[PDB]
């Protein structure tokens, strides 16, 4: 039972509906 | 009786419940997407989580207004007009999901580091606009 | 002489475990010797004749129950005295089961350590 920081990871993208 | 001082022998092993454990991460936006009255639960987006039969990992809504105390239940607002739409994980993923687990207090939702756990718009439906609008996750290798 | 052999049990469960859940599984063999004496060794043995005893989780560093089962407790020959310090002896080429002491005990998913003082016996 625990968390490593050493792979708390952070990640991002872009959606873009269209029209 | 007695007995021989000698034969005594002091004998040790350990017992293990291994509790460590990691995970692998990456994200991916699915291509046509139209504006206006969009389908409940229209997928948009997909977590990617797999690797050498790792066990769990955990995760987050990351936005100015992240609306839940477990995690994972979040809005996000535009960049060219800004106006907010409903993000979320899936119904499904959220039953796929492991446990709610508490960094030092801090909840973090946990899921099996095996999977393909899907973005959607949860709710009722929503009138879109076309405008771009950005997702963010923080991911953890919770320990089970 | 004696010959000993400690074995952990697998498949045990992070958290809450089985009443007296199974841990492990002593063996003492030996040609010459019809018995044996044990005693648990830890920084808190916690009976007079040493077979209940606690230890930690390294990790964690957080403490569980553990000793002789209430089943290999009722095998023993007899207590007997070492210039009064007690020892409750077993037939040797037998085997002793360590155990969760106490109800459903909580472990908290780590690695524990176990040490056992053996020694033989001529009745």
């Amino acid at each position: 039972g625990s968390f490593l920081p050493n792979s708390e990871q952070q990640k991002s993208v872009d959606i873009v509906f269209s029209s | 009786g007695s007995f021989l001082p000698n034969s005594e022998q002091q004998k040790s092993v350990d017992i293990v419940f291994s509790s460590p454990q990691d995970l692998t991460v990456s994200l991916i936006p699915v291509s046509g997407l139209k504006a206006g009255k969009n389908a409940p639960s229209a997928k948009i987006a997909k977590l990617v989580v797999n690797s050498t039969t790792l066990k769990e990992f955990g995760v987050r809504g990351i936005s100015n207004n992240v609306v839940d105390s477990t995690g994972t239940a979040w809005r996000v607002a535009g960049k060219n007009t800004g106006k907010e739409i409903g993000v979320g994980l899936s119904s499904d993923s959220l039953r796929r999901s492991d446990s709610t687990e508490k960094w030092n207090g801090v909840n973090w939702m946990t899921f099996n580091s095996n999977d393909t756990l899907d973005i959607v718009l949860t709710g009722p439906a929503q009138n879109v606009t076309a405008d771009t609008y950005p997702i963010t996750l923080d991911v953890v290798g919770y320990q089970p």
